């Protein structure tokens, strides 16, 4: 189908499908029009859809076809576009003819009118006049050499180019007055080709040219058109050296005329000389250069369509291949934009694409197989491939090369300004352009900075429209006083280096950083001397932009006063808006870019009438795919994304959005994958362009802004495709905070008034705190000093601060409600403020440091304030609290004393309440009222999630979802929950998700927020997602791409600290909106007070013991101080210790003791040894760290319990184990070697049969081990040397315990898949059967992290929800109803059984994970999976001791008989056996 | 491994030859409405940056090469490419040679630290006005280019003329007999290959480079005249591989002399 | 394998590889033309070899560019003499021999501004219509 016209052959699979089904609908194949023709966006047909017309261009220049092609005629829809596109064709060429005898007629004229001109270029389109002009010049030229033939005679030569002088006089004075802004690229256009015509004439008649046929005439790009040729397309042929190129006739609508200069003149002379000998050219050059402008200027001279694809990184190749087979069979060009960014496999695969393609077209010099099928090679196709410094190797002898090593800015500039109408423009250019080298070297180097071509480019642009507004205005001036109107005469005596100015000023000095500003001036005063400019006020802006601030609580200023920088600010956003399409406002994060836009946008909305409608978009939460459009890999469908839906909405005009002034703003940060495609719409074409081909014009009103607030990662090309404003920190000085805080507070009620008059008093009474230098703002100060676990940033502080502060309100009112009889006096009020507002500063500047800085912080405010403080000689008011009663009250007094019940000691859910706990209650409570998200910032364990969970549990409406992030999260996992425990609900203001509960406040708890990995642009989604709904208070769906309102939601989090292994630090803008609290590990005192309590209630079993708890757990806490001190991680990465080793140790004790009915204090001295023994000391790497351990835990036992016996209480062969007796109380070495020896015995008769040699290691090693597997949940992570036995052990206690051992048979092939599949089974096999697995796992088996992310939710929650799902997962519920039916439970609903299959998981499976002693691994695998370092407990096999080596030989060489009485013991004995009998034998000397 | 101790000899021994510390220039309103402040202090700024980082680099090598430090990526890849005798791609901040070794970018860096410490006590002894009349070495500088600009900026500020109208001549002198005019400043280091210059005149020579003893670039109005037959327009190359193209000087050949002949034999000026 | 060091030896190469049928065409000088040509491309591949000094950087002035300058030339004076079995060197297309040698071959891979004048002075030196003279010196004071 596709081989007959093979035009419409550019389209892909999509686009062909679409145009078959639709061939009657007209009316929808205009997009298939915009993707393959390069102007022409849309064909104008009648009321009946019938007949087409002509065709229309997306500016809305249009062309009437002569004869009309009739649909009807033609149902076939490749017959009748070959019609429409013959007749585009013929339609033009006969244009061309009529403009060409017009413009002949204006040829050869001592003066052209005005009027006349106008019309003519009014009549005929910006491609077809230039080309008109073109063709008269030519012919002229001609004429006059082929009368200079003669030689020595007379030039009239000089006489055309005067012509051409007097018509670019023209030409200078119509685009001085107002002009329709299509008229005035027609204008410009013609006015740079006027330009370059007169150069190059000026240059022939400098060379005293006389021959028609001379080199110097046939070198200049010559058009000739015959009348006479009976094909139309064959009329005009545009010769250039010995080059002929047939004009391609196709329809360009209007495009960007390109200058001239004498590189692009080589380039036209290179590319021509490359296509007449059938080979491509490849200009090669730094960035930034025209190279691609260049081919295209090229391609459209030509009347032909270059698709000029991206070669980014992330490049795609079915779609290029479609691309590229299409431009193959169409013959239109195709241009490669910096060839060499592509991946080295990549670049060979289109290399030899493109080398087959060439070999065609030099073998036309027929199709050729492009995948896997026949193209028609048109022998007009050409390829042209830009690099950036080579070639690849079978390429080289395929390519012409040429150097655009610099562009011709210099006349770039004097051309743009003759088009803007600029006189004197030599004298600007020469400014200009050495001005914007110096800026590009002498400023100091910015990620935002931009002083290239382009933005020359743009100045010059707003240059000429700011002259033409400023002549606007004298006319107007003139209009009102007086009536003498003369456009010339404004024009002579209007200054013009000072419009060049001012034009520099307004689009540069927004993105100049504070300390840039006067030297740009001083670079003027280098270039412009003694020209000044000065802004414009808006003083109708001004008022309005006052109103506005003065309406949303913002603080507002002129010049020097508060608030003057930001003002000045958001007036030059103002400018750049006006100049800009694209804008980008650059900045730190507090910088008030946000609020800067959005009182912008309302004071516009106010001032001029227009209604202002903003789209805050967030590109980095939301999937690239989602957020541009998905075009179905099989069905083709296209879905359009969030930005194509937004913008498609605009340009509907459904609503009169076009009317309004739509803003988009791409709030969040900015990296080289999404905006590449934004590049096409950030130029001057304005337009996007979708992989199906449709490109969408942007509308006027449309402004496409990034709120980012770093650079450090966008790439220059779009740098230079838009505006900057940049938004430094010291513009939102923090008396502005103060002052939006406090009047937000006097004017907004904290519940949504009695309680609005306690704000008012509370303001009035802290204003004199909030002042400038007040105490807050030194404290601020202080606080910046100091060191803090996460990033200090200044709107951190001052939001938790303000928070808290609110909740000091809402207790004022509380006791208010309380006490009707006696509201709080006045002076009651303020001693209760002050001193909650210096508690507030105390926690809330450094509530996220160490107790030794939040020491130094009370310090300071104590030296600096003047508010009564405690009189406490030592204790910081930080253990303070402020009563109600305003009141400086001990925070121990609000500590209880609770006794925990005996069956309750070291139980997951108890709590004890000391210090730390009862502050970071009221801390998480205060938080919680506002719903304001917090971090919870701690080291490892620390009581961070127990802490965080009894808070939330005493709170009643809010209920509990706990998400443990992974280094590989998504906002998929966040989507995940909204959809299980919430609901989207339609309501008058819009689509809201809110949770199926009501009346309860949903908290996300995150109990590893910062885990998740960042991308290779700094940047984590499920981060910049949360920080998406914190801040806007919703999201973005992307099934219908709807603004989604969260209701009832709010986000908690906590986290290990940052500079821990595998922590990457959360983004500042994140870090803004949510307070940090760093929950350190509790003090000596905080243990000491906790674990008393726990082993009073745990002794109550044993009264006659009982006297003993105090000093116990002091010994039990005193140990483990220098263990903490000792161990540290440092030497070790799994050498850390927390408070949760404590909790276990007293777990342990308990579980030894219940059982037993009477123990002596001998005994429990035994178990605390064993427990200190299977804690600190199994995870120990060198012997005398072992050593050390040893006799530390003997020195304390002896400190704490000076009147006991050590040889029994403390013997040696510390070995407990319930194999031999029925409870857990200590065996002897030899009997329980008797035992697990009659066990290995019956396991070689059933098992695998491998001789085991039983060292004194196996038997701590095999108790251990069965330890872990009796315990719910038993994990373990084996340590030691390939080959020492952990499978050996492991098989061997799971088979003595029951347990089944389950190893996955792993191969090369062994995917994702499989392991899901293996781990599905295993979980079928330990819940749904009650069958106790041991699962053998070994870090050869792991081929991919993603097996240990599924490990790490496994051991983290006692399953995997990811796993079981669909008719897997109704597979699952039968079988786990079944389960429960067989034990005795009935059960309905999905989530009960579930729950009991976790239960039962959690109960039954067991997973080991054996490893290598690796420490570099050891660490990564730490960092990679918290989960195997968080609960599973480690054991140290390392490798076989010299005793355990001495054994293994004496056992296995048994049998041979090395009994030599010959015999004689040496004098020196080389003994590397410790316990080498003292005289040796002769099989004991072979041993050792 | 003795690759170790012989690195911790060549770390100890570089340690010995860099100079210890740089000072930074003072800053002032007037010192700051002087161009040539302004670009010796961005200059005397990069140098010590990247004199305190190649410092801070070597004395955390030594520390390694005691054992008292461990090697962590960054400083394990600076120790293989100091192994290997490859540049560090951290230390070379500015346009070097790519043939040079470390120990020849040592030794340069060395001597253009001299040359900034010499340039900032200058400075600080006087002002602007004195920082004027330093003769400078182009190839010294990190940014030459930067230098010839900041001279042009200078001279049009001093006469408020316009930047675009001024052009450069090169006036070719010995250092003790040269005069130092309001708009001339001296150059030294620079090279010419291929050419003897004798009273500011181009003659053709055999040997491989004539150094000329002191350059004064002279900032003068635009003449609007077409230079002679016999002037001569010869590159300015910051090193021997001619990859950078610093600017361009006018001179004046000797009669009989062929410019097309100056331009095969590959006549330049190199500032090293 | 390496070609030979040698003017001689790379001017031998290019009348080897190009065939014996083409240099000798209608015109009698075409073959004269070819000869400059060859002694051009010559010198300036033996330039290479003193890459700083010679050039700026060690071009690809390969077999394809002097493939592209013989069709070049070809073109050019078939163009010029359109079947005349002798042409005066001054009817010769000298000017577009020089401008297409300086600007599009050899001169594509020119980036340095300096290289391109040093190529436009061997152009200028080379081809031009005193060429066809018995005195004429393709070098000068060699030894
Ligand atoms: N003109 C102003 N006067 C007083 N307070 C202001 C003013 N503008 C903004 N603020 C306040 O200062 C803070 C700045 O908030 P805003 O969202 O504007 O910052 P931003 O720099 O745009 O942040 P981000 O990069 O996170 O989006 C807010 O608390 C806001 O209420
Ligand atoms: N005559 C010209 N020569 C070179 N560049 C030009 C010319 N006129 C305009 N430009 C501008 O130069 C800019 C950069 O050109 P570009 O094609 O991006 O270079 P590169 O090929 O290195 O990417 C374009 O924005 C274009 O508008
Ligand atoms: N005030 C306290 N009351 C009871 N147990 C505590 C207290 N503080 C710490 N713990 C013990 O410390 C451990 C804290 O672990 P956890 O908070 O779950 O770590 P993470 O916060 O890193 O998940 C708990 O096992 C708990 O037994
Ligand atoms: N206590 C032991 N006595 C004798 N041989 C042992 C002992 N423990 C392990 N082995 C030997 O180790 C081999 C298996 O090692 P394995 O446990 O797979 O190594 P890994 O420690 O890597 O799991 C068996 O062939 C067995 O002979």
């Amino acid at each position: 189908e596709r081989s007959s016209f093979p035009r419409f052959y550019f389209v892909g699979d999509e686009d062909l499908l679409e145009i078959i089904g639709n061939s009657k609908n007209v009316a929808k194949l205009q997009k298939h029009f915009k993707k393959m023709f390069a102007g022409v966006s849309s064909i104008i047909l009648n009321e009946d859809n019938s007949v087409v017309l002509g065709i229309s261009s997306r500016e809305g220049e249009e062309v009437m076809f002569k004869t009309p092609v009739s649909i009807t005629e033609h149902p076939k829809i490749n017959e009748w576009l070959t019609l429409v596109e013959k007749e585009m064709r013929v339609t033009l060429a006969k244009l061309l003819a009529e403009s060409v005898t017009e413009v002949e007629i204006f040829g050869k004229a001592t003066s052209i009118d005005p009027n006349t001109y106008i019309t003519w270029i009014d009549k005929y389109q910006a491609q077809l006049v230039v080309l008109s002009a073109q063709i008269a010049w030519s012919e002229n030229v001609e004429t006059a050499l082929s009368s200079m033939g003669g030689g020595g005679d007379a030039a009239p030569l000089h006489s055309v180019l005067s012509n051409v002088e007097v018509t670019l006089n023209v030409l200078a004075d119509s685009v001085l007055m107002e002009q329709p802004p299509l008229r005035r690229r027609k204008l410009e256009h013609l006015i740079t080709e006027l330009v370059h015509q007169r150069d190059v004439t000026r240059s022939l008649i400098k060379s005293k040219i006389d021959n028609a046929k001379s080199f110097e005439w046939l070198s200049q790009m010559r058009f000739y058109f015959d009348p006479k040729q009976t094909d139309v397309l064959q009329q005009l042929s545009i010769q250039m050296a010995n080059a002929k190129f047939n004009y391609g006739f196709e329809y360009l609508g209007v495009q960007d005329k390109l200058v001239q200069t004498p590189l692009t003149d080589r380039c036209y002379l290179t590319m021509t000389q490359a296509l007449e000998a059938r080979l491509g050219g490849s200009p090669f050059g730094p960035a930034g250069t025209g190279k691609t402008e260049s081919v295209k200027a090229l391609g459209h001279q030509l009347g032909r369509f270059v698709l000029v694809f991206n070669c980014d990184e992330t490049f795609d190749f079915q779609a290029m291949g479609r691309i590229f087979v299409g431009l193959c069979q169409v013959g239109a060009w195709g241009c490669f934009d910096e060839f060499n960014r592509l991946e080295e496999r990549m670049l060979s695969a289109v290399s030899q694409q493109v080398q087959c393609i060439q070999e065609a077209l030099r073998e036309h010099s027929i199709t050729c197989e492009l995948l896997n099928k026949q193209v028609k090679v048109s022998p007009d196709m050409a390829i042209f491939i830009t690099m950036n410094p080579n070639l690849p190797d079978n390429l080289k002898k395929l390519f012409r090369s040429l150097a655009m090593t610099k562009p011709d800015r210099q006349l770039i500039a004097q051309v743009m300004l003759y088009s803007q109408g600029f006189r004197t423009a030599e004298v600007l250019a020469n400014k200009i352009v050495p001005f914007f080298k110096l800026c590009d070297e002498q400023l100091s180097s910015q990620s935002h900075y931009d002083f290239g071509l382009r933005a020359l480019k743009s100045v010059l642009v707003s240059a000429g429209n700011v002259k033409r507004e400023r002549i606007q205005k004298i006319k107007r001036e003139k209009e009102e006083r007086g009536e003498a109107v003369d456009e010339g005469e404004i024009a002579e005596n209007l200054p013009e280096q000072e419009i060049l100015i001012q034009s520099v000023c307004e689009t540069m000095v927004p993105k100049l950083v504070a300390e840039d500003i006067p030297l740009l001036f001083s670079l003027l005063s280098d270039v412009f001397p003694g020209v000044q400019y000065h802004r414009g006020e808006m003083t109708a802006l001004r008022e309005e932009l006052k109103k506005v601030c003065q309406e949303m609580y913002l603080t507002y200023g002129d010049g020097e006063e508060v608030g003057g920088m930001w003002v000045e600010k958001v007036l030059q956003l103002y400018q750049i808006t006006q100049i800009n399409h694209g804008l980008m406002m650059v900045g730190p994060s507090g910088s008030g870019k946000s609020m800067a836009w959005r009182v912008l946008l309302k004071a516009l909305e106010r001032l001029e009438g227009v209604e202002g409608v903003a789209h805050i978009i967030d590109p980095k939460a939301i999937s690239k795919d989602h957020l541009y459009g998905t075009l179905d890999p099989n069905t083709r469908e296209w879905t359009d994304g969030l930005f194509t839906h937004v913008l498609r909405k605009i340009i509907d005009s459904v609503r009169g959005e076009l009317q309004k002034r739509q803003w988009i703003v791409f709030d969040g940060d900015v990296d080289p994958e999404w905006v590449e495609n934004l590049n096409s719409v950030l130029d001057d074409n304005k337009l996007l362009t979708l992989p199906n081909g449709e490109r969408l014009s942007l509308p006027p009103n449309v402004r496409i802004m990034f709120e980012v607030q770093d650079l450090k990662y966008a790439t220059l090309a779009t740098v230079s495709r838009c505006g900057m404003v940049w938004f430094s920190e010291d513009v939102l000085s923090t008396d502005m905070i103060f002052n939006n805080f406090l009047a937000r507070l006097r004017s907004i009620p904290l519940d949504e008034s009695p309680m609005l008059q306690i704000q008012r008093d509370a303001a009035t009474i802290m204003q004199p705190y909030f002042t400038s230098n007040g105490l807050v703002t030194k404290a601020l100060e202080h606080a910046f000093q100091l060191e803090h676990i996460m990033d200090l940033t200044r709107l951190r502080c001052l939001g938790s601060l303000f928070s808290m502060l609110h909740q000091a309100c809402r207790n004022v009112a509380q006791y208010n409600a309380n006490h009707p009889d006696f509201p709080m006096q006045i002076e009651q009020l303020e001693r209760y403020i002050q001193r909650y507002l210096v508690y507030a500063i105390l926690w809330s500047l450094s509530g996220d440091s160490r107790l030794k800085m939040r020491a130094e912080l009370g310090e300071y405010i104590r030296r600096i304030t003047t508010v009564p403080l405690p009189t406490a000689p030592n204790i910081p008011i930080i253990d303070y609290e402020v009563s109600i009663s305003g009141e400086w009250s001990p925070w121990q007094a609000k500590v209880p004393q609770i006794e925990v019940e005996t069956h309750k000691v070291a139980a997951p859910d108890v709590v004890v309440p000391t210090l730390d706990t009862v502050r970071h209650e009221a801390l998480l409570y205060t938080w919680l009222a506002e719903h304001k998200p917090l971090v919870l910032c701690g080291p490892p364990g620390s009581g961070k999630t127990m802490t965080l969970f009894s808070a939330l549990r005493a709170l009643p409406d809010m209920e509990v979802v706990g998400l443990n992030f992974s280094s590989a999260t998504t906002p998929e996992l966040l989507l995940k929950t909204f959809d299980h425990y919430c609901e989207y609900r339609r309501t008058p203001n819009g689509v809201v998700l809110a949770p199926v509960q009501l009346g309860k406040w949903l908290v996300l708890f995150c109990d590893e927020i910062n885990l998740p990995d960042m991308d290779k642009y700094g940047t984590q989604r499920v981060i910049s997602f949360i920080r998406q709904m914190v801040e806007h208070g919703g999201f973005y769906r992307t099934s219908d791409q709807t603004w989604v309102k969260l209701e009832r939601i709010q986000f908690v989090g906590a986290c290990n600290p940052p500079t821990d292994p595998g922590r990457k630090p959360l983004s500042h803008r994140f870090l803004r909106h949510v307070p940090v609290v760093y929950v350190d590990y509790p003090g000596p005192a905080s243990l000491t007070q906790i674990y008393g309590t726990f082993n009073r209630a745990m002794l109550r079993l044993i009264p006659s013991l009982r006297t003993y708890a105090e000093p116990l757990t002091a010994a039990m806490v005193e140990f483990y101080t220098m263990s903490q001190e000792r161990f540290t991680q440092d030497t070790q990465p799994h050498y850390i210790y927390s408070p949760r080793e404590m909790t276990r140790w007293v777990r342990g004790i308990f579980e030894a003791l219940r059982p037993l009915e009477t123990l002596p204090v001998e005994g429990l001295i035994r178990i605390w040894a064993h427990e200190a023994l299977r804690l600190f000391q199994d995870r120990l790497v060198e012997d005398e760290e072992r050593r050390w351990t040893d006799e530390n835990i003997d020195t304390v036992a002896l400190k704490h319990f000076p009147n006991i016996d050590r040889e029994k209480a403390m013997s040696r062969p510390i070995l407990y184990s319930n194999w031999l007796s029925k409870d857990y109380i200590p065996v002897d070495q030899e009997e329980l070697r008797d035992y697990v020896k009659a066990r290995l015995k019956v396991f070689y008769e059933e098992e695998l049969d491998v001789p085991l040699v039983l060292f004194n290691e196996v038997l701590d090693h095999v108790l251990r081990i069965d330890r872990i597997f009796r315990q719910p949940q038993g994990h373990l992570l084996l340590i030691g040397v390939s080959g020492a036995g952990k499978t050996t052990l492991s098989r061997f206690v799971a088979w003595m315990n029951g347990l089944s051992v389950y190893q996955i048979k792993v191969h090369r092939k062994y995917t994702g898949e499989d392991f899901d599949e293996d781990l599905r089974t295993v979980l079928r096999r330990s819940g749904c059967k009650n069958e106790k697995i041991a699962f053998i796992m070994d870090e050869s088996n792991v081929l991919d992290s993603g097996f240990l992310e599924r490990m790490n939710t496994l051991l983290a929650n006692g399953e995997v929800p990811g796993l079981f799902e669909g008719d897997e997962y109704a597979t699952l519920m039968t079988q786990c109803k079944e389960g429960a039916q067989k034990e005795g439970l009935m059960l309905d609903s999905h989530e009960e059984l579930y729950k009991w299959f976790t239960s039962q998981v959690i109960r039954n499976l067991h997973v080991v994970f054996t490893m290598n002693p690796s420490s570099e691994g050891l660490k990564d695998r730490a960092a990679t999976s918290p989960a195997l370092f968080n609960r599973c407990v480690l054991n140290w096999f390392g490798d076989w001791s010299t005793e355990a080596l001495y054994q293994v030989g004496k056992e296995f060489t048994s049998k041979m008989d090395l009994e030599k009485p010959n015999y004689i013991v040496p004098d020196y004995m080389p003994v590397v056996y410790d316990k080498l009998p003292q005289p040796p034998s002769h099989r004991e000397a072979i041993v050792n | 491994p003795a690759w170790m101790r012989t690195l911790h000899t060549t770390a100890s021994n570089w340690l010995h030859l860099i100079p210890q510390t740089l000072s930074h220039l003072k800053r002032t309103v007037e010192n700051i409405k002087d161009p040539l402040f302004r670009f010796f202090e961005r200059e005397v700024k990069m140098g010590a940056k990247l004199l305190q980082d190649v410092r801070q680099d070597l004395a955390d090598v030594v520390q390694v090469c005691e054992g008292k430090k461990k090697q962590t990526n960054y400083l394990r890849t600076l120790i293989n490419e100091l192994v290997k005798g490859i540049l560090p791609r951290s230390w070379s901040h500015y346009t070097v040679p790519a043939g040079m070794t470390v120990i020849q970018w040592v030794s340069d860096f060395s001597e253009r630290i001299k040359q900034l410490q010499n340039i900032s006590l200058a400075a600080a002894s006087g002002g602007a006005k004195e920082l004027k009349n330093i003769h400078v070495c182009l190839g010294g500088l990190f940014v030459p280019e930067a230098y010839i600009t900041a001279t042009r900026q200078y001279v049009a500020q001093a006469n408020s003329w316009s930047l675009e109208e001024l052009c450069l001549e090169v006036n070719v002198t010995t250092s003790q007999g040269a005069t130092l005019d309001a708009c001339s400043f001296g150059v030294t280091g620079l090279k010419l290959q291929g050419a003897t210059c004798n009273n500011n005149k181009l003659s053709l020579s055999n040997a491989i480079s004539t150094a000329l003893p002191l350059t004064q670039l002279r900032w003068v109005k635009q003449t609007n005249t077409e230079k002679k037959a016999s002037v001569v327009t010869l590159p300015v190359y910051l090193n021997f591989t001619r990859a950078d193209l610093i600017f361009t000087v006018d001179f004046e050949i000797a009669t009989k002399e062929d410019p097309r002949s100056f331009y095969e034999r590959g006549v330049a000026v190199l500032c090293t | 394998f390496e070609p030979p060091p040698g003017v001689k030896a790379n001017m031998l190469r290019t009348f080897s590889s190009i065939p014996v049928s083409r240099i000798c065409k209608s015109p009698n000088e075409r073959a004269r033309l070819y000869f400059l040509l060859a002694w051009f491309h010559a010198i300036i591949q033996e330039r290479l070899r003193y890459a700083p000094l010679g050039w700026s950087k060690k071009y690809e002035f390969g077999e394809s560019d002097l493939r592209s300058a013989c069709d070049t030339v070809d073109t050019w004076l078939d163009d010029t003499a359109k079947g005349r079995q002798n042409i005066s060197p001054d009817k010769i297309p000298w000017s577009a021999l020089k401008t297409l040698m300086a600007q599009s071959i050899y001169g594509g891979r020119v980036d340095n501004e300096f290289d391109q004048r040093l190529l436009n002075t061997f152009l200028e030196r080379l081809f031009t219509t005193r060429s066809f003279d018995s005195e004429f010196k393709l070098a000068c004071k060699v030894d």
